């Protein structure tokens, strides 16, 4: 019956169709190209960047490397605050705690590594691993102090409890492994990308699929939430990059360029949520009308792939992080 | 004027090599991409010839073009020094290049070890000592000064134990030493080729073959591209200026002849990096960010 | 005001000073990655050469030359979209077992593996350091009149008996490294039983014929 | 059998997409006022020089 009963959600998703999202934005004129240039560099770091997340105070910032490094910045004056010794060198994710406390990182060495900040004698230890794993870790991201939310390459998306360090809820809905995984701004649901061309909400409460949006023609490297929370945005490899919204599942609109063959790294969304910025393979980022899907401009700056983006909680600045062990600072 | 035939070709000349050297010099600087120890010691190649082309190289022009020395009294020696200081040290960065190549190719595991930026530093100190041992003595006399006063001209000092001296010191021991250098780093390449033929169909057998034909072939062009670059630049001047401080008393050498030689010997700054640094693949690739 | 700023400058000079001075000791070890199924030769290698997760380090030093080895087959599923992290490796130890061919066509697999490999975008400019342990299993089942490399390589017959046998399985996996003609490296495979002590030896030897060839490369003596 | 369970989402009340790019719109039309990025902010107010 599960084999056909996609035919009844596919029914109802092409008659909820009835007003496109390029149809009735006309209301509003373009906004413009805009002239988003650098304005710090960042150089401690010494061999591939491959993540990078804000923190909610706007002033630190975090980055992952493959050289084993994990280090933490000073985005208004280029400065170091902490940069730790790692126990593998194969690292693909980092994330930041929303409290300003914990730092996490992971990779092939399918595991979650949790480091604390705040140490009583200052300097910061690993304060917990997480291995529960069966494929290498490629998304991570926060809830609290003692709840996260892990995507893994075993085609699993997990959540754990960190003072009792284990899976105490999995996500087995996917039928392929999964890249990329952000937070709803109520923190009650999140998406995750994956490369079967798929991605699913995911409700935490019940530990259960909720809505499944399968836009997308290749593999999901990126996602991340609009502002609202009602709708978020894609990035794959299909050089393409889709908005989908949770209360009708269709695809609001479709982000392409001519220009564009190459596929899509990272994606993020700043405060107001009109300008979209996505990383691509091509070397540089590019700035999106998310209601017109007119490209502002490009950012360029970096000499190798860029692998990471971020926008400030108060959205005043964007981070780009690259294989050329650079991180530029944009405005 | 027949001053403008031949002001025109110099200053052009000169001009060229100072934006020869000052591409490399800034290209290095700029990009991470080119900073390692091969390319830094490349890079003092390029600032040592820039050096040249700017201090001495128009000086020498003018000099020439005029005729006469009338930029200072007895200030002409001071500057030779200098001219001797920077040509002897852009001759003897050839051999430190050879010398860090020999390191690099023969020994892989000192390379891999103990091949720190220090190592082209300390070549560089030692290339610039052979040009302070060189100039300085002819500045206070080899002996004493007492035959070479002549304030219309300005010329290279013909002093009897000198004109020994530094001709060796500057030209011929790099030269047998670069010789020696690259024999053993050729027959250590050439073995290397038949040793990928020895230890290892018509798209198999007559692969290999070809391909180590054209190793050999590729490295001997490289050699001899290098090698007569050297030769064919300072030779002649290095070998003039032995055979005829022996005969002054029949010192004959034609102008037309002879002018053209200190020349062909100052291009070397100008043709340095166009073989060390322009034909260089990664020179190559970087110089594609600027446009 | 300029109080707390210059605690943080000098953390900030202490931070670049421990990673200039971890890269140099870094760019003093040498990257090595391992690839082949667990019914090759692997186990043998991985044994003599060290002396849950999806990457395992051992690591060592011979000749005063220090190495960093991954081998990488624990990573259960899907290669594809990680294995740009290993571009930078100097070499590719491919172990396959040359005597597991009748025991399914697996040689078949480890040809199409080798093939897959030795063209990828990030390792084309990478050697290969091949490896046909367990020769001695492949004598005896030669021996046995019946198990001959033909059933799975039925190009055989044209070949020049152990010898001649156990060359056709090393120069058909040249085949993908030689056909495509890389030209800037060349693949080696070296006969090894499970006792023999040359193993890491080779390894050592290899590693410095590939930087005999950067360093002639660099330089464009080669 | 299990896919059963994954597709129990057929009985989701998907609301008219006329509504969603409406209320789209009106979220960007209504935050456009306070998106540093969508207009540059004067170098007086921004903390990056
Ligand atoms: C191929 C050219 C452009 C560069 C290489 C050749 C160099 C060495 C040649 C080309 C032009 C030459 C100059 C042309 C004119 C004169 C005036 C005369 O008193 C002879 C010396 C002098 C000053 C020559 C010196 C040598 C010279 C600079
Ligand atoms: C040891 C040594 C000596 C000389 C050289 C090459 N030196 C080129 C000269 F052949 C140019 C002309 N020479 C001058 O002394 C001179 C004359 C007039 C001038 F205006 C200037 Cl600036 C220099 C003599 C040296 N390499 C190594």
């Amino acid at each position: 019956e599960a084999e056909q009963l996609k035919n009844q959600i596919r029914d109802a998703r092409k008659a909820c169709a009835d007003a496109t999202l390029s149809q009735i934005t006309n209301n509003i004129d373009p906004v413009g190209r805009i002239q988003m240039r650098t304005r710090r560099t960042l150089r401690g770091h010494l061999a591939k960047i491959y993540a990078m997340h804000w923190g909610t105070d706007s002033r630190l910032l975090v980055s992952a490397s493959q050289d084993g490094k994990l280090i933490i910045w000073d985005s208004y004056t280029t400065n170091k605050v902490h940069a730790i010794p790692l126990r593998s060198s194969w690292v693909m994710t980092c994330a930041y705690a929303p409290s300003g406390n914990y730092v996490a990182c992971g990779g092939l060495d399918n595991i979650c590594s949790i480091y604390n900040l705040k140490t009583r004698e200052g300097n910061v230890r690993v304060s917990r691993e997480l291995a529960g794993h069966t494929g290498y870790l490629s998304c991570c991201r926060f809830l609290d102090d003692n709840q996260i939310v892990t995507s893994s390459g075993d085609t699993t998306c997990a959540l754990w409890d960190i003072e009792t360090g284990q899976q105490t809820t999995t996500f087995t809905g996917h039928t392929g492994d999964v890249m990329s995984l952000s937070l709803a701004p109520d923190t009650r649901l999140f998406v995750s990308g994956a490369c079967d061309a798929s991605a699913k909400l995911w409700d935490v409460r019940e530990g259960m699929c909720r809505q499944t949006f399968t836009g997308h023609e290749s593999d999901i490297n990126a996602i991340c939430f609009f502002p609202n929370g009602n709708a978020f945005a894609t990035g794959s490899d299909d050089a393409t990059c889709r908005l989908f919204d949770l209360r009708a599942d269709q695809e609001l609109m479709t982000y392409s360029h001519d220009n564009i063959i190459c596929g899509i790294t990272s994606v993020s969304f700043s405060k107001s949520g009109r300008l979209l910025l996505a990383g691509y393979d091509d070397f540089n980022c590019n700035v999106w009308d998310a209601l017109k899907a007119d490209r502002a401009g490009v950012l360029a700056g970096h000499d190798n792939r860029v692998s990471c983006l971020g926008v400030t909680d108060d959205g005043m600045a964007v981070a780009t992080g690259s294989w050329d062990s650079f991180l530029k600072i944009w405005n | 004027s027949y001053q403008v035939i031949t002001s025109l070709l110099l200053g052009t000349l000169i001009f060229c090599a100072v934006l020869g050297n000052a591409c490399v010099v800034a290209a290095i600087a700029l990009e991470r991409s080119l900073q390692n120890v091969a390319n830094y010691l490349i890079g003092s190649l390029a600032v040592t010839d820039l050096m040249v082309s700017v201090l001495v190289l128009p000086m020498a022009a003018l000099y020439q073009v005029l005729n006469k020395w009338t930029l200072g009294q007895v200030t002409c020696d001071l500057f030779i020094a200098l001219d001797v200081l920077c040509c002897t040290s852009s001759i003897w960065h050839l051999c430190a290049i050879a010398l860090d190549r020999y390191w690099a190719i023969t020994d892989p595991i000192d390379y891999v070890n103990k091949r720190t930026p220090r190592r082209a530093a300390a070549l560089i100190s030692l290339t610039w000592l052979i040009g302070f041992l060189i100039s300085i003595p002819p500045m206070l006399g080899w002996r004493t000064p007492e035959d070479r006063s002549d304030p219309d001209a300005c010329t290279i000092s013909k002093d009897h134990g000198y004109t020994i001296y530094s001709t060796f010191g500057a030209f011929y021991i790099p030269l047998l030493l670069m010789l020696v250098l690259y024999g053993r780093i050729f027959r250590a390449a050439r073995f290397r080729i038949r040793k990928t033929v020895k230890k290892v169909n018509e798209r198999n057998a007559e692969a290999k073959r070809k391909m180590a034909l054209a190793r050999e072939r590729k490295t001997v062009k490289t050699l001899g591209i290098i090698m007569g670059t050297f030769i064919l630049c300072w030779l002649p001047f290095f070998i003039v200026a032995l055979v005829l401080p022996f005969c002054e008393s029949s010192c004959h050498m034609p102008t037309l002849l002879g002018a053209i030689i200190n020349w062909l010997g100052y291009s070397n700054s100008l043709l340095n990096p166009v073989i060390y640094a322009y034909f260089n693949k990664d020179f190559q690739n970087a110089f594609k960010k600027i446009i | 005001q300029r109080n707390e700023e210059k605690a943080q400058r000098e953390a900030n000079k202490k931070i670049e000073k421990q990673l200039q001075k971890d890269k140099q000791v870094y760019r003093a070890t040498h990257r090595l990655l391992l690839l082949g199924a667990g019914e090759s030769g692997k186990n043998t290698i991985v044994k003599q050469m060290r002396i849950t997760s999806g990457i395992f380090e051992t690591k060592f030093q011979v000749d005063k030359v220090n190495f960093h080895m991954f081998d990488v087959g624990a990573q259960r599923d899907e290669r594809r979209k990680w294995i740009q992290c290993f571009n930078d490796v100097t070499a590719i130890i491919f172990v396959v077992a040359s005597s597991s061919y009748n025991m399914t066509n697996r040689l078949q697999a480890a040809l199409k593996l080798f093939d897959s490999i030795w063209n990828n975008k990030w390792l084309r400019d990478t050697s290969v350091i091949l490896f046909l342990n367990k020769q001695d299993l492949l004598a005896e089942k030669v021996l046995a009149g019946k198990s001959k490399i033909e059933d799975y390589f039925p190009e055989f017959a044209r070949y020049t008996r152990v010898t001649r046998a156990k060359y056709f399985i090393r120069d058909e996996f040249l085949r993908i490294s030689t056909a495509s003609g890389d030209g800037r490296h060349y693949c080696y495979p070296h006969f090894t039983c499970a006792v023999d002590t040359e193993n890491i030896r080779r390894v050592f030897n290899d590693c410095r014929d590939i930087i005999q060839r950067m360093h002639l490369r660099q330089y464009e003596l080669l | 059998k299990l896919v059963e369970q994954l597709k129990m989402e057929a009985n989701i009340d998907r609301i008219k997409v006329s509504k969603a790019a409406a209320d789209l719109m009106a979220y960007c039309e209504a935050h456009a006022k306070e998106d540093p990025l969508l207009t540059p902010v004067p170098a007086s107010e921004n903390p990056f020089r």
